[PDB]
């Protein structure tokens, strides 16, 4: 969530 | 609203449906199945199919797309790589050895004591580190003219097996010896020490220790395998392993060093890397001196408020279309519900909380019940009074919202709650289109990526997530035709500068995305 791209846009929230 | 408002050549309404994706296999689908008169009639004749998955907006191929990601997508006109996927480009095209920080590494320590080392997770886990990442960095760095690279090896055996780090381990010295020819081995240590995230700095301090002191077993690259079997046989594995020592002095992290963290996963570096140049070594409380004058870099950013470079930093995200209109001094409504209203603000707007002038904002509370299946209408009718108030109004060129239903009630996997929810969002979306074309609006309507379309699994089985199937774009203007882009399939980095087309703005050079409609 840190910044576009980082590793929790992966998977998201769900 | 703003100064050029008028100047527009036709408003626009975008309607974000969250989880609706097209699919002609009507098992388990709860689109076609539910009744959707309006979008049956909206995606016909002249509308579009786009990609909201895979490589198509930024993630690695074969994966699903989600929320955070496609609104994303949408809002920012471009596709926003996700590190994974921009560093193995990286790696592809032999661009390492003209990134800018690494050069500036480099070059720091060719200018100063010649001295650099490498850091992170050594394995093909991918979800904080790629070993093929490593040996791309100590190629170019070889290829770059460093004088002394050194490499400090953390064990994973969580992301992989337990007993895979002596084969990475074989692996490394082998590719250090007989490929590069360049580059020394200098620390062995599990991640349980090197990469804890939980404030536990006496855990941290085993890996400073070693890095920075040589508190460990000393060994050489005759002997680190079978030191590691060893460990193996006393029940040690990879995450666990306690401190291996190479090299001796000259390996360790002095005075003057540069260093650089390869892994792209922020949370697990930030203590050891704020450890060696954030100065929280204090929190590691130990006896040795903390060399002076160090340079860390990472991979990505670990935190803006470190002063480290970055060898990959955060997309800039400069005039995603929330920014472009406000520079335009065109005003701008954004409306979701509460389970969605992120995704319509800081996501839309480029993956930030920053709201620009000229926006309006309005949140429909999601309803109170325990799971969203027993109230699959969710919060859709409000969001869309709240888009008819105001296309009645007339007040903003741009208007959008999200519609919760269909993502949130298939993650139920109840295939009639979703039905439900599906056609209480179909009703929503006739209501506005009414009001558009009775108050001068264009309406396109799109989604972030699909769900409920897929609400069965071939046993039958519930199917809770999100999928790979393309999403509609629709347009009521009858002055245009939908057209593919010459090279690629089209996807949501191309929402946004179909928008700007219709509505008569000019694109900025940042939306590398391309409009799909010809007029
Ligand atoms: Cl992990
Ligand atoms: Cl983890
Ligand atoms: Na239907
Ligand atoms: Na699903
Ligand atoms: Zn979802
Ligand atoms: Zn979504």
């Amino acid at each position: 969530x840190d910044y576009p791209g980082d590793f929790c846009y992966l998977y998201g929230t769900c | 609203a703003m100064a050029n408002n008028s100047s527009v050549a036709n408003k626009v309404c975008l309607i974000v449906i969250d989880g609706w994706g097209v699919s002609e296999d009507p098992y388990g689908n709860a689109i076609l199945n539910a009744q959707t008169p309006v979008m049956d009639k909206l995606c016909s004749g002249n509308w579009a199919q786009i990609e909201a998955h895979g490589l198509h907006v930024g993630l690695p191929e074969g994966l699903m797309g989600n929320s955070e990601v496609g609104h994303l997508n949408i809002g920012a006109g471009r596709v926003i790589y996700q590190d994974i996927v921009r560093i193995n480009l990286a790696v592809k095209n032999n661009k390492f050895v003209t990134n800018e920080s690494l050069v500036d590494a480099c070059d720091r320590a060719k200018n100063g004591n010649g001295r650099l080392h490498l850091a992170g997770l050594v394995s093909d886990g991918g979800v904080h580190s790629h070993i093929d990442h490593m040996f791309a960095l100590v190629k170019a760095i070889k290829e770059l003219g460093v004088p002394e690279l050194y490499l400090h090896f953390y064990g994973d055996g969580r992301d992989t097996s337990p007993n895979s780090g002596v084969g990475f381990l074989e692996q490394t010295l082998e590719f250090l010896e007989k490929t590069t020819g360049y580059g020394k081995l200098a620390t062995v240590v599990g991640r349980y020490y090197a990469m804890d995230r939980d404030n536990r700095w006496e855990r941290i301090n085993v890996a400073y220790e070693a890095m920075i002191g040589g508190v460990g077993e000393t060994s050489d690259e005759a002997g680190v395998v079978e030191v590691v079997r060893k460990r193996y046989a006393a029940d040690e594995t990879d995450e666990f392993l306690k401190p291996i020592i190479l090299q001796g002095e000259k390996g360790r992290v002095q005075n003057d060093d540069t260093i650089i963290f390869f892994d792209y996963r922020a949370d697990r570096m930030r203590e050891i890397s704020a450890a060696m140049g954030m100065d929280r070594y204090k929190d590691c409380n130990s006896k040795l001196a903390h060399p002076s004058n160090l340079q860390v870099y990472g991979m990505t950013q670990y935190k803006a408020e470190f002063p480290f470079k970055s060898l990959f930093p955060p997309a800039s995200n400069k005039n995603v279309l929330a920014e472009w209109l406000a520079e335009q001094k065109v005003s701008q409504f954004h409306c979701a519900e509460t389970e969605k209203y992120a995704h319509v603000t800081f996501f839309f707007n480029g993956g930030l909380e920053k709201q620009f002038e000229g926006e309006e904002r309005c949140l429909v509370p999601s309803p109170k019940v325990a799971t969203y299946d027993l109230q699959p209408e969710m919060s859709a009718a409000g969001v869309a009074d709240k888009m008819i108030e105001q296309l009645e109004a007339g007040t903003h060129p741009f208007i959008m919202c999200n519609f919760a239903p269909p993502d949130m009630v298939g993650h139920t996997g109840v295939y009639e709650a979703a039905v439900k929810a599906c056609e209480a969002t179909d009703i929503a979306i006739g209501r506005i289109y009414e009001a558009t074309q009775k108050h001068g609006y264009s309406l396109m309507v799109t989604a972030d990526h699909g769900n409920a379309e897929k609400m069965k699994a071939p046993d039958g089985g519930k199917h809770t997530a999100h999928t790979c199937y393309r999403v509609p774009l629709t347009l009521s203007h009858p002055g245009f035709k939908f057209v593919d882009p010459a090279d690629r399939h089209p996807a949501l980095c191309d929402v946004a500068p179909t928008v700007l087309a219709i509505m008569g703005l000019p694109q900025p050079a940042e939306m590398t995305g391309v409009s799909i409609v010809q007029k």
